[PDB]
């Protein structure tokens, strides 16, 4: 394994390691936000590392176009539990990471907050959200 | 004590406990399967002023790495 | 009720800060914020 | 879930435990 996280001196300077590496996100995204209220540097060097599509950057590793890329953990998750091959490689469990979930933007307010909640907790509380991870989700090995 | 002394032969509990427990103790030993991923939340008392501030200030707390932090001083600590 | 949930439904306590099992039992009679742990259950064996 | 996306709706509670994450090959 090579990279350890953010905290990783390849994060400090490119230039620190002989191969010049390169490593970008998808514009106008929310994890570019991150960056910027985290490491305005790193948005510098990520300036000449940015790309245009999500398999477009997946193409990239593959080819060699590019080095690393940074995108969320369960899309990331996907795309690599199917992947032919399977050279690449994800790094870590979300341990140096947001940590953070997902969840339903309601208006201000809104009445129908507490049935709504109601219901996600009884959801997982049932196990009926594990057997939609197993439809939609694929771990091998 | 009791699974210690070799009385019990397996026990529910918690993830992130069991993980501390045998980083402490080489003789504990964790099964496989990891199940019931839910979290742990603040007890609080019904509806007051004293729910979104908090809620707010752990998603801030998480946001960035305090929480890792904390995880260095009691959770990522081993033997 | 009783334990950590009967001392704050009695009013002698203001906010329990401890690692709570989050369900919908008690979560129909008291409020939560968002999570700051994220885990399960296991089995002990030696 | 940040902040500023916060501050202008409300979210219900979540239900798939994601974070951030580097992809290399």
């Amino acid at each position: 394994d090579q990279v350890t996280g953010l905290s990783d001196k390849k994060f400090q300077r490119p230039h620190d390691y002989s191969p010049p590496f390169r490593f970008g996100t998808v514009p106008n995204g929310s994890t570019e936000r991150n960056i910027r209220n985290n490491y305005p540097y790193m948005h510098q060097y990520m300036t000449k590392f940015n790309q245009r599509g999500v398999e477009d950057a997946l193409v990239s590793l593959k080819t060699g176009k590019l080095d690393a890329f940074i995108y969320d953990a369960a899309v990331l998750n996907y795309k690599a539990g199917r992947d032919e091959g399977c050279k690449l490689v994800t790094i870590g469990s979300g341990y140096i990471f947001a940590t953070t979930g997902y969840g339903i933007a309601l208006q201000k307010g809104s009445p129908w907050k507490r049935q709504i909640d109601l219901a996600l907790l009884q959801f997982v509380g049932d196990g009926e959200m594990e057997e939609l991870e197993t439809l939609w989700l694929t771990g091998i090995c | 004590q009791a699974v210690r002394d070799n009385k019990l032969h397996a026990f529910i509990w918690d993830s992130a406990v069991l993980e501390f427990e045998a980083s402490q103790k080489c003789d504990l030993v964790t099964t496989g399967e990891l199940f019931f991923r839910s979290g742990f939340g603040i007890g609080m008392r019904k509806d007051s002023p004293w729910k979104q501030n908090v809620s707010l200030s752990i998603l801030k707390s998480h946001e960035n790495g305090f929480m890792e932090d904390l995880d260095k001083t009691w959770v990522r600590y081993q033997e | 009720w009783n334990g950590m949930m009967g001392e704050l439904l009695s009013g002698q306590a203001d906010m329990i800060v401890a690692p709570l099992t989050i369900n919908n039992e008690r979560a129909q009679y008291i409020e939560f914020s968002k999570p700051f742990k994220y885990q399960g259950l296991t089995i002990l064996v030696k | 879930i940040n902040e500023e996306r916060s501050e202008v709706v409300d979210f219900s509670v979540p239900f798939v435990e994601t974070g951030i994450s580097v992809m290399v090959s």
